[PDB]
């Protein structure tokens, strides 16, 4: 039934994982019209994260891998819109680029792997 | 009656630590509740004595607690579920490229069934299951007591 | 009024013997004898 | 006959507390339905009486109402489905690539069936298995109360 | 003869408010087809008595008028279909990437497979399957009372 | 009642050895509430003495330890699960490109199904199977010590 | 008693020869565990005798130590698992495009189905039922003495 | 106990030709564990004798040996598995484009199933079998030695 | 005793007539194992004799030739494998875009199951199971000389 | 259940090989602008390894057959990142390239043959 | 009065003979021996 989650009883025998999660309000300008986001109140989550597992390329003489991640959770999650999207980290800065069926029950992820986190108990 | 302690089962459980969450009433209500699937009556000569009894009824409290606040806030919704969410043991699973497959329990009626839906019930299932060894004598006599046997003893 | 307990997987079996059959088989063979040693069996057994 | 109190109803569900979308007809006029199938007369001597019986009674009620909600609004478009929402336990469901099975209760006839179509259905029958071990003598008479027996006793 | 109320139908289930599409006329009509499976009489001596006898011929009334309004506008041309729309028991259903799989009902007979299509010939059925435990004593007389027993009674 | 020692118990699993994420009063709060489910008497004629009482008593603990450990940071989310975390063997498992496929266990009740959750319970089932060979007499007078046998002996 | 030898034990089994990784304390542990699973009481008259006995009692602490050090430092945070890993046989294997299928023991109890974890258990399980052939006579007397027998003999 | 002659061991089985793998303190080592599963003495009486009883010893010696090394460097990492590897009959495999399948051996304990899980136990399994027809009768007198039969013979 | 002749056996079964790699010493070894499972005495009173004693000499042992010979040159290694190579029927395989399933053969012990893993083993099964019909009666005395019958005869 | 390593129970039935692994630490320069990298300590791991198998290609007359492996280990092994990879050799010297799910239990590996070995006793 | 201790996997099992039929074929034998003599069988085998 698409009515009671199905990823809520999933999760009472498969196990999981703990990320943190960010919500973005708003943007704004620094006089270089490059847009700067901002987050508030990053809260715990409880999500699955998967694999997708990366190969690499060139450019030219160059390398550039891609990392990447796939996450299940029960949440509205936004990866783009008018707006901009929201934030994690198993142990780095992520971003995600998908939709799932938010709006009845559950949703599924992406995610790159940004540079690192700041730190101080992983901030 | 037995009187029913907050802080004992909050340390006994720590997932119903946070007070704003499960206020004390509905802990009394859901206790009252369960002192009629069982029967709170104590005595000495009972198999279920002792604080035996109590943990009994700490476990169905807390299986009825989890089992209520399944419904209230799951779906993302409020529950807006037509029919709720239905309970029992899963036997299977699959998410993604994760697959878990489990043994399903001997279950022979509606108590058990219903018992094994969380581990509370499956803890209480197995106390009852290891104090149901034996069996009951009711009705008779000291009939042996009158005849000479052996060593002309009537013991 | 001894009461064993045993498994569940556990078996317990009884076995009887039947010996009704011998008396008949022991007259006759007596009868015999007394018949060889040309007496009656009532002297030789004191009795038939 | 007993008095359903509609506070202390919406008190042990709160899934139901709003009284705009279900008013105080409705769910007296659903427990006036569940009296039917269970006997609400209250003595000493039956198996079921007190906070059992009315917890029973309540269930019944909470069950009757759910299923209600099923073919109100379960469809939501009027309940424009030629043949209308079935009920019944679901042993397995797969949304996108999540997929959940779960283990068939033991149902023996039309009751049970239809009983285990919600957690409050599941609930009833569980406690109703639960009271209803044991069994019935009715025609009888103390014979044995006119022979003396081992120590010159009657009982 | 009970008398059929539409009021207390068109209360009892919302989902046939709308007098249009369901006028008076069927829901008698259909009211006295039912009357027949069922028994219409009532007395204080009978099983079903009261207000479950009326329960009963409402849940089979409704049965019959959802089967039947399933047939005339089902496929988008009016029941054009050759045969007609068939009944039964979902076992399993699937749209898109969507499944389910139900549970099936203990049906033994013609009657039960049919009274499992629709959720009023459900609760009909789990109705009667709770009324009908126990059984009749019709041949006998009372040969005990001419013999004195226990007491010096001969009750 | 037996003294527990929680310096030997941390000795025997390395994997709890830490005081700060295990406490030593849930240690002995486990402990008590395992003394319930096997009777912690020791006396020479019992069949569970010696150091396999204790062993069997903190397998136990262990047990129900892990399965404690299962909840409220199995989920890790403060279990935030609705019914929380489920026990069981696990017959199958597939992560990616690896799956493998076990033996089921022998269950046949509530008591060792429940064991069969973690390997501390499988030790204490294969220790109590172990010990469990043979039966018992209850009832019985030497009468066999009135009479003359073989070469006049009365033993 | 049987004074455990960590030399002969080591030389047995190679995989144990690290000191550093399983330390004599460790090894005399599980010697002290085993010795309850099995009676390390000898005597000429037995089933299981000296050197079976030794080697029964090295299998059984070689199995308890894999089992053991099994859950310590394998799942790559230490042992991090919430249930910890739990034993069995292993029915079937699969890594990429490499497949492995195996024949099931014949296991009906805890202890076999324990005992079938671990090669050394296996052993154990093997020679165990070698030694069980053949049965046991404990009451009786020599009553055939008595009585002229062929050739006038009473053996 | 019979002596054990490593060279016409090595003669035997080929893949043991090595000496600097296989030192021969190893293989009396596997043979004084091998002679205590079967009875090593001698007798013309006994349903194994002659060279039949140094080929079950050499072929059960082979199979220690065998099992031993899938121990000992079957993982070649030093035995860094969990739990080591495990013994018993491939029923069926597949090595990416080719696929296996074989039949089930007859196996209804745990020594036959541990015998098949090499060639030599296999063999000596089937030369065990071969051995094993017909049956023994301990208990006997010649009671008809005392009657004259046919043609007036005693035999 | 009857006496191997290597060039008999090579006629007979010319996949071994390269002297190189089948030494005859290793022949004869492999005789004197196999005049083992099956007795080589020879009276003319057996159901086996001659020939067909013959012949099933040397079917076993080409069939332990084979099984010897299949380890050590194996897996292009010397037979590095840990556990050898098994036997048994292959009932099916499969190598790209060809498969073939063949018909189990009614093994029921260890003696017929290892028979059935080479053509010369199916081919002393089938010798076998043709001389095998029929019985032996072995203890009785010609009681019927002593009466007259028919004709006034005796025989 | 992504807690207990399943590779780790895998690899009791199926049977493995043994390979030297050796991980990257730090690079420098050659008065060129050219990298070259330093490893440290291989030691031995216990591994399975699988066959993807080349086929060749030609670029004009130069045919060029590249060689590939893919390995599963239980180790939490990366391929490339802003720091160098890591190397192997059942015979011959390899480099790979991706990832796997290393922060629950195990990985999965590749490899390109690099042109031989040292010698004396395969170093 | 003594007990014997099996396996699961073990059984046993026990069989007669009917010995009640012998007795009429013998004295039927023995009456046609004496009707072959012209001898009453009381006198040669003593009993009747």
């Amino acid at each position: 039934i698409p009515g009671a989650n199905l990823l809520r009883m999933a999760f009472g025998v498969i196990g999981t994982q703990i990320v943190r999660y960010r919500k973005f309000e708003q943007r704004v300008k620094n006089d270089q019209a490059q847009y700067v986001s901002m987050f508030g109140e990053p809260f715990d989550l409880a999500a699955s994260v998967q694999r997708v597992r990366r190969d690499q390329y060139a450019q030219f003489n160059l390398e550039f891998q891609r990392n990447y991640v796939m996450i299940f959770a029960n949440f509205d999650m936004v990866d783009l819109d008018r707006n901009m999207a929201g934030d994690q980290f198993l142990w780095t800065g992520r971003v995600f680029q998908l939709e799932s069926q938010g709006s009845w029950f559950y949703q599924d992820g992406w995610g790159v792997c940004l540079a690192v986190d700041i730190g101080a108990a992983k901030a | 009656m037995v009187i029913f302690d907050e802080h004992k089962f909050r340390t006994l459980f720590p997932e119903f630590a946070d007070p704003a969450a499960y206020p004390d009433v509905r802990l009394q209500m859901y206790f009252d509740i369960a002192c009629e699937f069982i029967s709170d009556r104590d005595s000495p000569y009972r198999i279920l004595n002792g604080k035996a009894l109590e943990a009994c009824l700490y476990l169905l409290t807390a299986h009825l607690l989890s089992l209520s606040t399944m419904q209230v806030q799951g779906a993302a919704g409020g529950g807006v579920t037509a029919g709720g969410t239905q309970g029992g043991f899963i036997t299977s699973a699959t998410v993604g490229e994760v697959s878990v497959a489990k043994l399903a329990p001997p279950a022979k009626n509606g108590w058990q069934w219903w018992l094994s839906g969380t581990p509370y019930g499956q803890e209480l299932w197995a106390l009852l299951s290891v104090k149901a060894v034996g069996g009951f004598y009711i009705g008779g006599l000291p009939e042996r007591r009158g005849f000479r046997k052996v060593g002309g003893t009537f013991w | 009024h001894g009461v064993k307990v045993l498994g569940i997987d556990e078996g317990m079996e009884q076995f009887d013997t039947n010996l009704a059959d011998f008396d008949s088989i022991i007259m006759n063979q007596y009868q015999l004898v007394a018949a060889i040693a040309k007496t009656p069996a009532t002297k030789l057994l004191g009795t038939s």
